């Protein structure tokens, strides 16, 4: 079984 | 006020080969808005608001976008360089997006009807518009995006000041709802200019030189035009620039210090050499077959050995004219058979190359070593695929008894590639298009057997040498053996009959020259003698 | 100012064995960079901005490109190791590659058509420039990058003062797009060379040595050339280091405290011997052949016990002569047979030893073991794949029914 | 709508009774069908030596009917196909026809359908 393929990324922000 | 700049003329722009596209262009997208308004009033139709171009590379779109931009009497275009618009945040890329349409919806809202013209430009467009639901990862925001797009495009609000340009090479993974009419309606093809197309392109690339006298007087264009075959735009330019390169060469020295002798510089012209040296080893077309195919197909030429030679090649001209002229048959086939070692690979490609089509491709199997079945299959789709585009095509196809996997024991052979065969003989293509299919083979008992040769329209036999006159007439026209020598190898090959083919000859003399030059005569003798016969 | 350092000299360079393709690099690429601007502007061309470098490993395609950015008097190149631009966040790894154009594009805007030059290296570029699935449902792991490239190059919007350069092992699967004439349109190959090549680059690397007598007077550097056939670039140098760490090691004691006699260190010399050592034991080269091969396929040698021996190797020379001195038979084939156990693998072994072709490569069915017949056609083509990269090339196929899977029942076989 | 044009690419000529003997036979095969109830199912094959023109006939007759559903299945189109695709397309043709309340489909070339060939001899089960 071929392991499964990297992947991106989704970023929320916060305020102070 | 029009919305074409007063000194704006077709000439200009410095496009070449697509007059008609342009004036398609033209006629669909500014006649609404150059004719007089009242009647368009009266007549009560919107505007059109996109424009899509596909196409191999390197034809011209780009330049075309360009030139549209300049032309109109406008506000300053704007420009999207590929997917510049993704962001890492939650929402962004929806705001860079409507952040393009903010001015034209403002000047809608505030002077209604009389308002300028807004044009946008997305390069690349198939990198951020893509069928929806086809991504596994990352997917979150593309669709997204995409239906943004489309509600900004068409929505409940209304505009009328918009136009859209798109540029794409894969025009089939783009978004159906994308390309329904309101939203991009004019599609565009840009292909390979033809003979005429290629002549105004070497006009129009050429001009500064000849008005400066920078062009020597023994160059003609119309000879290049005619010699550069399947070539685009960008090649064409790129030959003329090598080509000013080499002449600019001979005034430098770059041996130990970069010097240039400024002093001969002045009178520095361009010659018909340049361009020819440039053609051979600078510059290659990437498209059909070229001079380095039939090199390696026909290596020593064709030789008139007898009368069989130019039958063959009349009874080839006949079925070429036929496929050019008839109507009631536009699909032609034919078989050339003979026994080995007889050169049938040869006449074949001389006679596709003499056919002057302007398409022309050879399927061999040297080219396929090690593919499974479905490989070659698909191999042979793609090459007949390529033909029906084109007008009128010849296709050649050698040693169908290696295409199919053929061995005397069993016997054993591919069915799957023997049923695309037997199908793709007997297709048609789109009316108006003629297509000839040439085939050589070696075995024609086995053909027959597997009820391949009733698909076939005629056949032509390929025969061997014969008897001692033709092969001393061949050994004179290769001027490898003396008078005196020939004199002695008349004496023997006179009184018996020789069966023996073109290719195997070539090799025993190059065998026989060898030896001593006491001992070749006799060893050539041998080994003919060696090989028998069997008619 | 003139494009070109006033110091730069050829022979500073330090290359040896390709100076056909720097002369066709030069021209070109600098041919309309050097001539008086005037005349150029009446001829209206536009400059060449691409370069490409593929071939075998080892062969100098880094030195090429470094000596190249070191020839120019411009800004200091920019460079890219490997995929270096690849991120994990949306949108990041395209950012990446929008802000190495971004000098050019203001000097353009500012200066005119007065700027200077930017350089661009991409190394291992078919990393990241892989041809575009271009069907929907493989689409490629990376196309936004490649639409990204595609779009900066060559785009709505044009610029006059940029070079970029690229190289690969492998030049079949970039994407067709990106080498068309407008982008990358000097495309170069660079192999193994001959035997001027190898003296070249001979005394390139020892230079320095015969400067400071640190060289003995018995090591003559063009039998050491004729010797060395196929052999890369880097093989020659590795040999020389070699040889230098030999020469060095007779003057330390290292099976105790480590300690260097300096009283017979300032008469240091390099000997022939060192040489020949080197060439035996150290360097194995990879398009050349070796001794072991032969030792192990001709284990007990070559008795003459009659006439036929004779017969069988005349004939063989006669065979490899016509195919040398041959010009409309490029491609000769020989089958050798006979009974079992008659000693026919041998024969053919000493006539490959006895052609003296550079390149010599037996195909043996000993390294396919247990191989499905996809792997032997796989290996087999590799292996003449190689053997079209020389001048002069001789093959053996031994044991053809072994390589077949014949057996006589049935019979059954591989097709 | 069927390419009707690319099947029939010379039109039909009457050189003999035979031509209207087969056309009359299929209108009465397509009247028997429209106007039945105790057999809704009705299949017919026609046969002839090679280069008679079977495919044209097939075609015009069933264009002649004005069923609402028409299709032709032909192997031009499974080329390099599985033995597994084309039963795929077939279901799937069939499914469609199922919908309607009349329909009409006609399979051409059989023997191509099947992969025949004479030695041995081979076929797809
Ligand atoms: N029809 C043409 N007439 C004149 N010049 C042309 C033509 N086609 C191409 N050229 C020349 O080739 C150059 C490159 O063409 P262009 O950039 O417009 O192609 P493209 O189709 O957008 O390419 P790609 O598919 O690689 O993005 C143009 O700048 C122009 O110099
Ligand atoms: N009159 C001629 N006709 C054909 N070939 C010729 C003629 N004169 C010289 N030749 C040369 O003879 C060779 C023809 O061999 P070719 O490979 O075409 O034969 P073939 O019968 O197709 O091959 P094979 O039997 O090996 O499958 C080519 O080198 C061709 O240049
Ligand atoms: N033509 C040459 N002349 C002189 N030295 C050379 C030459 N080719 C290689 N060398 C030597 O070998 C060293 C390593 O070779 P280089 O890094 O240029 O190879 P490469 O082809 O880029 O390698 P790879 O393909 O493995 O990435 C050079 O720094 C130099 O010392
Ligand atoms: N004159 C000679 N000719 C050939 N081999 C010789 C001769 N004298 C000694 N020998 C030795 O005989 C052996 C020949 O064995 P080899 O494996 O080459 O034979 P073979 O017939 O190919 O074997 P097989 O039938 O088992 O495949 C080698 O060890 C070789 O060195
Ligand atoms: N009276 C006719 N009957 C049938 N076909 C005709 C007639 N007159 C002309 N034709 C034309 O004859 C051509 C041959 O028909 P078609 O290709 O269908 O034959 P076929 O028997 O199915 O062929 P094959 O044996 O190759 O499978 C068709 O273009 C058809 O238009």
């Amino acid at each position: 079984m071929a392991e499964d393929a990297d992947m991106r990324n989704e970023l929320e922000e916060m305020q102070r | 006020q029009s919305i074409i700049n007063p000194d704006w003329n077709f000439e200009k722009m410095g496009i070449g080969g697509l007059d008609k596209e342009f004036s398609d262009i033209f006629r669909r997208a500014f006649a609404s808005r150059v004719f007089p308004p009242e009647i368009v009033e009266q007549m009560g139709c919107k505007h059109v608001k996109g424009i899509l171009l596909y196409g191999p590379p390197g034809c011209g779109k780009t330049l075309l976008a360009r030139q549209i931009g300049k032309m109109l009497n406008a506000r300053e275009p704007k420009v999207v360089n590929g997917p510049e618009i993704l962001n890492k945040y939650v929402g962004e890329s929806e705001a860079n997006i409507r952040k393009l349409f903010a001015d034209a919806e403002e000047e809608q809202r505030r002077l209604g009807a009389n308002s300028g013209l807004h044009i946008i430009i997305f390069d690349e467009i198939d990198a951020i518009c893509k069928q929806r639901g086809s991504m596994a990862g990352s997917t979150g925001v593309h669709d997204t995006v995409v239906n943004q797009l489309l509600s900004k495009i068409d929505g409940v609000e209304q505009l009328n000041n918009i136009l859209v340009i798109g540029m794409t090479n894969r025009p089939d993974l783009i978004d159906e709802a994308l390309l329904r009419p309101g939203r991009l309606e004019v599609k565009m093809e840009i292909g390979l200019p033809d003979e005429k197309g290629r002549l105004q392109i070497l006009h129009i690339h050429t001009a500064r030189m000849r008005g400066h006298q920078l062009l020597s007087a023994d160059v003609d264009i119309k000879e290049l035009a005619v010699e550069t075959k399947n070539f685009s735009g960008a090649e064409l330019e790129g030959l003329v620039r090598a080509a000013q390169s080499t002449a600019m060469n001979r005034h430098i020295k770059a041996s130990t210090k970069v010097e240039v002798d400024m002093e001969k510089a002045e009178s520095l012209q361009v010659t018909r050499g340049d361009f020819l040296a440039s053609l051979e080893n600078d510059i290659k077309p990437a498209f059909g077959t070229n001079q380095e195919d039939y090199a390696s197909y026909i290596m020593n030429g064709i030789i008139k050995w007898g009368d069989p030679v130019t039958r063959v090649l009349d009874d080839g001209e006949l079925l070429v004219q036929q496929t050019k002229n008839s109507d009631r048959t536009p699909l032609v086939s034919v078989l050339l058979e003979g026994p080995p070692h007889s050169g049938k690979t040869a006449l074949a490609a001389k006679i596709a190359e003499e056919s002057n089509f302007p398409f022309i491709k050879i399927c061999s199997p040297d080219k396929m070593i090690g593919f499974s079945e479905t490989a070659k299959c698909q191999a042979m789709k793609k090459i007949f695929d390529d033909a029906y585009k084109s007008q009128l095509s010849c296709v050649v196809v050698d040693d169908i008894e290696r295409l199919l996997d053929y061995v005397p024991i069993g016997p054993r052979f591919s069915n799957l590639v023997l049923q695309a065969l037997l199908v793709l003989l007997k297709k048609a293509p789109p009316q108006g298009r003629k297509l000839l299919i040439i085939g050589t083979t070696s075995r024609k008992d086995v053909l027959q057997e597997m009820e391949m040769l009733n698909a076939f329209s005629t056949t032509i036999h390929v025969p061997n040498i014969a008897t001692g006159e033709q092969l001393l007439e061949a050994l004179e026209l290769l001027g490898n053996f003396k008078d005196k020598e020939r004199t002695t190898i008349a004496q023997q090959v006179k009184g018996k009959k020789v069966w023996i083919g073109i290719k195997k000859l070539l090799m025993l003399i190059e065998m026989s020259l060898q030896m001593d030059p006491e001992y070749r005569v006799r060893k050539f003798l041998a080994l003919l003698r060696e090989e028998g016969a069997s008619p």
